[PDB]
RNA sequence: AGUCCCUCCCGCUCGGGAGGGAGGCACUCUGGGGGGACUGCCGGCGAUAAGCCGGAGGAAGGGGCGGGCGACGGUAGGUCAGUAUGCCCCGAAACCCCCGGGCUACACGCGCGCUACAAUGGGCGGGACAAUGGGUGCCGACCCCGAAAGGGGGAGGUAAUCCCCUAAACCCGCCCUCAGUUCGGAUCGCGGGCUGCAACUCGCCCGCGUGAAGCUGGAAUCCCUAGUACCCGCGCGUCAUCAUCGCGC
C-alpha cells in the first residue's frame, strides 16, 4: 500500500501529486488528461508517461491538484511533479538519465520569476519607457 | 476552558521575548499551550513624489512600515492565569486576552 | 558554380566601421585549390570548425593588425 | 437663480436672469417649459478670431 | 420565385442578403428593430430577402406601421413619448426627418443655449474645443 | 460516469436538447427582444438560447452550488467594446438568471439554502449524470483511452 | 467541423507534433548540417532557455525556430513588398497557440499537395533561400560604398527563416489567402527555386549586388 | 493525503464520484532561526603577481538577479503659490466672509496617448486558468422587483475567518468572404437612471435610432538584451459623483 506524493511549480502555479498503484488513470483537477485544452496544453503534460513507456503506464494510477497561474503554467508544474513522481517510485537510474538528456528542467525546475516594475511608463514594464521628445 | 492571546509590534525582537516569557510561564508549570502561530505580516507602504514644485525628472520615494503578529492559544488556569497577567510586556507590543 | 566548401582554423579580429566584420583563415577542402590556406573577411558569428562556401577562391583579404 | 425649471405658471412674465455681471431680459414662451432659466442668458462672448501673434508657429519663435 | 429587387415600405431590397441585413437598408431601422420585427412577423431571420411573398411583405408594412400594437415593447421605438401627442411612435425616412429637423427648429426659435450651437455648427454635448474638432486651413503668421 | 468526465460543451447542448421535453422550461415573453448583458452589442442569433442558458445554469449549480444571483452574473459577465476608449469588463444582467433558476426550482433540479443560495438535488444529480454516461458511452468507441475512465 | 478524432488526438512515440517523423530527412549542404536540429522531440516548444548562452540557439528544434519566425507582426520599420504593415493589436506577438495551429495546417496542406514529408519539403526550402555572399557598407567622400564579403551559416540560417517568414505574411495581407495558405505557398515555391517567391528572389538580389561589387 | 462513520448519484455496482462529521500537520502556505558559492576544484594565457578565458559538480558561477543609499563642489538651474524667514509694499483695502461667472472660449501651430483603417478578423452561443492590494463616513454575500442602468430588505466582517472576487487575451461550434462592408463608431435626436445643497453654462451611466474621416502613412524620429520587448486584463492613489493618467500586479 505504497503512496508517494510530489511537488512543482512554475511562475506561481503550484501542483500536488499523489502516485500509487493502478490501472493506468491519470487525473488533473479531476478530469481525465485526455480531455485537457488546448493541445498544447496536453502535450505538455503526457511527455514524461510517453517517455518512461507503456508498461510502467499503465501500472500506475496519478491524481494531480493546482493552483494558481494560468492554463500553460499549470501545465508544466504538473510535468515537474508527475516526472519527479515517476523517478521516485520506479527508483530505477536509467530512466533518470533520459529524463535529463530530453530536458533537463524536469526534474530540477525553473526559477525565473517577474521583474517588478519601475516608474517612468511603470504599468508596463520595468524597462519600457515613455517616448522621448526635444522640441 | 482555553484561553486565546494576541500579540503584534513594529519590533520584532520584543514580540519574541514577550512569547518566549509565556512559554517559561507554561512550561514552569503542568498546563498544555498551542505554540506561538505566525500570522502574515501587515506592510503598510506609502509612494510619493519627492519635489515641492512640478520641474525636473520625476521620482519617487517608497516607505514602508511593517506590523508583525503572533498567536498563542493556553488552557485557562488560574495558577497559570495570574503569572501571564503579570508579566508587563514593552511600551511598544500589544496585547490582548480573550477566552473561547 | 555551387561554390567550395572550406573551414574555418584560427580567429584573427573584428574590423570594419561599426565592429561586425571578422578576419578568419580558412582550408580549402575541395576544386583545384585544395589544402590551400588563405585569409577571409567573415560577417555574422563564427567559431572554430565552421564551413563556408566561397564562390572563388583567389581573393585573399588584407591583412589586419 | 440660474438653476430654476421653467413652470407653466410662469408663463407670460418677463425674468431678468444673472449672467455673471448684468441681468439679462428672457420672454417666457409656452415652449419653454422644462428647461433651465440659466439657457438663456449666455455666459461668454462669441469670438471672432484676429490675426495669428507671434509664437503662433514654430518659425515665428 | 426568387425576385432580386423586393420593395418594402418605398425603399427597394437587396434580394440576395438575409432578411434581417436586408431591411437595414430603411433610415430608422438597425439591426436589432430588425431581428425584433422578424420574429414578431413569424419569418426566419436568415432566410433570403427574395423569397418574400406579397402578404409577408404587406405584413412587414402593417407591423412598421405601429409596432407597438403589435407586441413590440415600449421602450424600443426611437421616439417614446412623443412632444406633442405624449403616445410612442416609431418613424421612418422622411417622416423621421422632418421630425429632427422639428426638433431643432423648437429649440432654435426660443433661443436656448443648444438651438445657438446647433446655428453655429460647434459640438452641443459639452466638449472642449481647443485642440481637437479642427475643420479649416492652417494660418500664416 | 459523472459530469467531470466528458467536456463542458458537448454536455451543455445534449442537455439543452433534452431541456425541451419538460414543461415548466417556457422562455418569457420578453425574451424575443433582449441582449443578454450590457456589454453585448446584438441579439442572440439562435431561436432557441433559452434553452442554452437555462442548461449551463444548471451545469453550473451542479458543479459550484451552493451559489446566488450575484456570482453567476459575474460568471456571465465579458469584455465590452467602448468606442475610443479601452475595453472594460462588465457583470452581465439579473433577470435571466433568475428567471431561470426559480424555473429550475418549479421543476425540481435545485433547491434553496437559506443565505446560502441554490444547490442541486439528488433529482438534478441523476438527470445530469445520466446523460453524462450515454455521452460517454458514445464518446468512448472512437477514443480507445477513455474506457479505462 | 474538425472530427473528434483530431479534436482529442494522443500519441504515443516522440516525433514532430505526433504525427511526422524526421528519420529519413538529410540535408544536402555541408556547411548548415551541424546548424539544423533534428534530434527527436514530441513538442516544439523550449521556452525561450536558448537566449541566455551564446550560440545556444543552434540545438533548437527547426520546426520551433520556424514557429517562433512566424510568431510577429511583419513590417513595422521596414517596407515589404512596398508597404509597412502594422498590425498592432490584431498581430501574433506572444501568441503562440495561434502560431502553432498556423504551422500544422501548412504542414497538413504540403503533405497534402506534394505526397512528401513536409519536413524535407522545409529543408529544401530553407536550402535554396541561404544566401552564401553578403556585402558591407564603407563611406567615402559622403557617399556610400558597398564592399563583398562572406556569410556565417548560423547568419545564413537566420536570414533564409526571415525571408521566408516575411514572404508568407506579405501573401495574406488584406487579400482572400490564409496564413496557413500562404505559408504552405511560399515553402513550396521556394523549394522549387520558382522566381515568384519573396525569399527566392531576396537571394538572388543579395547575391549579384554582391559580386557587382567584388 | 492516508484511515473511519453517515448521506446522495452513475454503467446497478465488483467498481467510480460528490458533500458532511470525527480526526490528523503528512503535503501547500505563513514566519523566526540556520545551511549553501569561495575563482574553492581542473586545464590554458598572462609574470611565476594582479587577473582573464574555457570546463566539471551544482537550485544557483564569476557585483548570482532586481532594488535603497548620490563624495568635495558647480549650475545666480526650480521652489518665498507646502511650511520657516529678511527687506519693500497694502493695512478700512492687496486682510476675512457670502452670491453669481471664469479657469471648460476656438480661423490656427506643437507634445504625449487612445480607437481604428479589418480575415494574423467582426458577430452570436458555449468551455478554461491569476496576482498585488483595500474595507466601519465603509466592504456588502443571500432573497425579491425591473429589458437595462438601477430599486427595496439585509447575514457576516475592526478581518489568514466575512466581503470586494467565477479577469481578458485563449479554446469549440455556426453566420459574414475582401467590401467604406455584418470593418470604423465620431456626430446628433428621443426616452430612462444615480451622486450631490445645486447637473444650463459644466458631471457619469443605460435603451432605440443616426452612421463622419479613415483602405498601412513624406522628410524625419523614439523604446528595448530575458521571464526582458510586444500583446492582455486587474488593484490602489485621487474620490460624494467622475480614469484614455500616476504607482504597482
Ligand atoms: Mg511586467
Ligand atoms: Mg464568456
Ligand atoms: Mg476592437
Ligand atoms: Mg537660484
Ligand atoms: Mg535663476
Ligand atoms: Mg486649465
Ligand atoms: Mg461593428
Ligand atoms: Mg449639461
Ligand atoms: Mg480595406
Ligand atoms: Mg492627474
Amino acid at each position: 500500500m505504497r503512496i508517494i506524493q510530489t511537488t512543482g511549480k512554475r511562475k506561481t502555479a503550484i501542483a500536488r501529486a499523489v502516485i500509487r498503484e493502478g490501472k493506468g488513470r491519470v487525473r488533473i483537477n479531476g478530469k481525465p488528461v485526455e480531455l485537457v485544452e488546448p493541445e498544447i496544453a496536453r502535450f505538455t503534460i503526457l511527455e514524461p508517461l510517453i517517455l518512461a513507456g507503456e508498461e510502467i503506464w499503465n501500472s500506475v494510477d496519478i491524481d494531480v491538484k493546482v493552483q494558481g497561474g494560468g492554463f500553460m503554467g499549470q501545465a508544466e508544474a504538473a510535468r515537474i511533479a508527475i516526472a519527479r513522481a515517476l523517478v521516485e517510485w520506479t527508483g530505477d537510474m536509467n530512466l533518470k538519465e533520459k529524463f535529463i538528456k530530453y530536458d533537463r528542467t524536469m526534474l530540477v525546475g525553473d526559477p525565473r520569476r517577474t521583474e517588478p516594475h519601475k516608474p517612468n511608463r511603470s504599468t508596463k514594464g520595468p524597462r519600457a519607457k515613455r517616448q522621448k521628445s526635444y522640441r | 476552558q482555553k484561553a486565546r492571546i494576541k500579540l503584534a509590534s513594529t519590533n520584532v525582537r520584543s514580540l519574541e521575548e514577550v512569547a518566549n516569557q509565556i512559554k517559561q510561564i507554561a512550561e514552569r508549570t503542568g498546563v498544555r499551550m498551542s505554540g506561538p502561530i505566525p500570522l502574515p505580516t501587515k506592510r503598510i507602504r506609502i509612494v510619493t513624489r519627492k519635489s515641492p514644485d512640478g520641474e525636473g525628472s520625476a521620482t519617487f520615494d517608497r516607505w514602508e512600515l511593517r506590523i508583525h503578529k503572533r498567536l498563542i492559544d493556553i488552557e485557562a488556569d488560574e495558577r497559570a492565569m495570574r503569572q501571564i497577567m503579570r508579566i508587563r510586556v514593552p511600551e511598544d507590543v500589544t496585547i490582548e486576552i480573550e477566552l473561547i | 558554380d555551387e561554390g567550395y566548401p572550406a573551414e574555418v582554423i584560427e580567429i584573427i579580429g573584428r574590423t570594419g566601421t561599426t565592429g561586425d566584420v571578422t578576419q578568419v583563415k580558412v582550408r580549402i577542402l575541395e576544386g583545384r585549390d585544395k589544402g590551400r590556406v588563405i585569409r577571409r573577411n567573415v560577417r555574422g558569428p563564427v567559431r572554430v570548425g565552421d564551413i563556408l562556401i566561397l564562390r572563388e577562391t583567389e581573393r585573399e583579404a588584407r591583412e589586419i593588425k | 437663480c440660474r438653476d430654476m425649471i421653467v413652470l407653466p405658471e410662469m408663463v407670460g412674465l418677463t425674468i431678468y436672469v444673472h449672467n455673471g455681471k448684468e441681468f439679462v431680459p428672457v420672454e417666457i414662451k409656452p415652449e419653454m417649459i422644462g428647461h433651465y432659466l440659466g439657457e438663456f442668458a449666455p455666459t461668454r462672448k462669441r469670438v471672432q478670431h484676429g490675426a495669428p501673434g507671434i509664437g503662433a508657429t514654430r518659425s515665428s519663435m | 420565385d426568387f425576385r432580386h429587387i423586393v420593395r418594402v415600405a418605398g425603399v427597394d431590397l437587396d434580394g440576395n442578403k438575409q432578411l434581417r441585413w436586408a431591411l437595414t437598408a430603411i433610415k430608422g431601422v438597425g439591426i436589432n428593430f430588425a431581428t425584433m420585427v422578424c420574429r414578431v412577423a413569424g419569418l426566419d431571420p436568415f432566410m433570403k430577402a427574395g423569397y418574400l411573398t406579397d402578404e409577408q411583405v404587406k405584413k412587414i408594412e402593417e407591423i412598421l406601421q405601429d409596432p407597438v400594437a403589435h407586441g413590440i415593447p415600449r421602450w424600443a421605438v426611437n421616439r417614446p413619448k412623443d412632444y406633442e401627442t405624449g403616445r410612442d411612435l416609431h418613424l421612418i425616412t422622411a417622416k423621421l426627418d422632418m421630425a429632427i429637423r422639428e426638433d431643432i427648429m423648437r429649440l432654435r426659435r426660443i433661443r436656448a443655449y443648444r438651438g445657438i450651437r446647433h446655428e453655429l455648427g460647434l459640438p452641443v454635448r459639452g466638449q472642449r474645443t481647443r485642440s481637437n474638432f479642427r475643420r479649416g486651413q492652417t494660418v500664416g503668421v | 460516469a459523472t459530469v467531470y468526465d466528458v467536456p463542458g460543451d458537448l454536455l451543455v447542448e445534449r442537455v439543452a436538447q433534452r431541456l425541451k421535453e419538460i414543461p415548466e422550461i417556457k422562455p418569457p415573453e420578453w425574451a424575443p427582444f433582449v441582449k443578454t448583458g450590457r456589454h453585448k452589442e446584438r441579439l442572440p442569433e439562435q431561436e432557441d438560447w433559452w434553452y442554452y442558458r437555462v442548461a449551463s445554469i444548471l451545469r453550473r449549480v451542479y458543479l459550484d452550488g451552493p451559489v446566488g444571483i450575484e456570482r453567476l452574473r459575474t460568471y456571465y459577465g465579458g469584455r465590452k467594446n467602448r468606442g475610443h476608449a479601452p475595453e472594460r469588463f462588465y457583470k452581465a444582467g439579473g433577470s435571466i438568471i433568475r428567471k431561470a433558476l426559480q424555473q429550475l426550482e418549479a421543476a425540481g433540479f435545485v433547491e434553496k439554502v437559506p443565505g446560502k443560495g441554490r444547490v442541486i438535488t439528488p433529482k438534478g444529480r441523476s438527470f445530469l449524470d445520466k446523460i453524462a454516461t450515454e455521452l460517454k458511452k458514445e464518446l468512448e468507441e472512437i477514443i480507445p483511452e477513455l474506457k479505462k475512465y | 467541423a474538425k472530427p473528434l478524432s483530431e479534436r482529442f488526438f494522443i500519441p504515443h512515440e516522440i516525433k514532430v507534433m505526433g504525427r511526422w517523423s524526421t528519420e529519413d530527412v538529410e540535408v544536402r549542404d555541408p556547411s548548415l548540417k551541424p546548424y539544423i536540429n533534428l534530434e527527436p522531440r514530441l513538442l516544439p516548444h523550449t521556452h525561450g532557455r536558448h537566449a541566455k548562452k551564446h550560440f545556444g540557439k543552434a540545438n533548437v528544434h527547426i520546426v520551433e525556430r520556424l514557429i517562433n519566425k512566424i510568431m510577429r507582426s511583419g513590417g513595422s520599420h521596414y517596407k515589404v513588398a512596398g508597404h509597412f504593415m502594422r498590425r498592432e493589436h490584431r498581430s501574433l506577438n506572444s501568441k503562440k497557440v495561434k502560431a502553432y495551429e498556423v504551422v500544422k495546417e501548412a504542414f497538413k496542406i504540403i503533405e497534402k499537395r506534394t505526397g512528401k514529408n513536409p519536413i524535407q519539403v522545409l529543408v529544401w526550402a530553407i536550402e535554396n533561400a541561404a544566401p552564401r555572399e553578403d556585402t558591407t557598407s564603407v563611406m567615402f567622400g559622403g557617399i556610400r560604398y558597398h564592399v563583398a564579403v562572406d556569410i556565417s551559416p548560423m547568419r545564413r540560417l537566420d536570414v533564409a527563416l526571415r525571408n521566408i517568414a516575411l514572404g508568407a505574411s506579405a501573401k495574406c495581407y488584406r487579400t482572400k489567402m490564409s496564413f496557413a495558405e500562404a505559408l504552405a505557398e511560399e515553402i513550396i515555391l521556394a523549394a522549387n527555386k520558382d522566381p515568384k517567391s519573396y525569399a527566392y528572389s531576396k537571394k538572388l538580389e543579395i547575391e549579384r549586388i554582391a559580386e557587382s561589387s567584388r
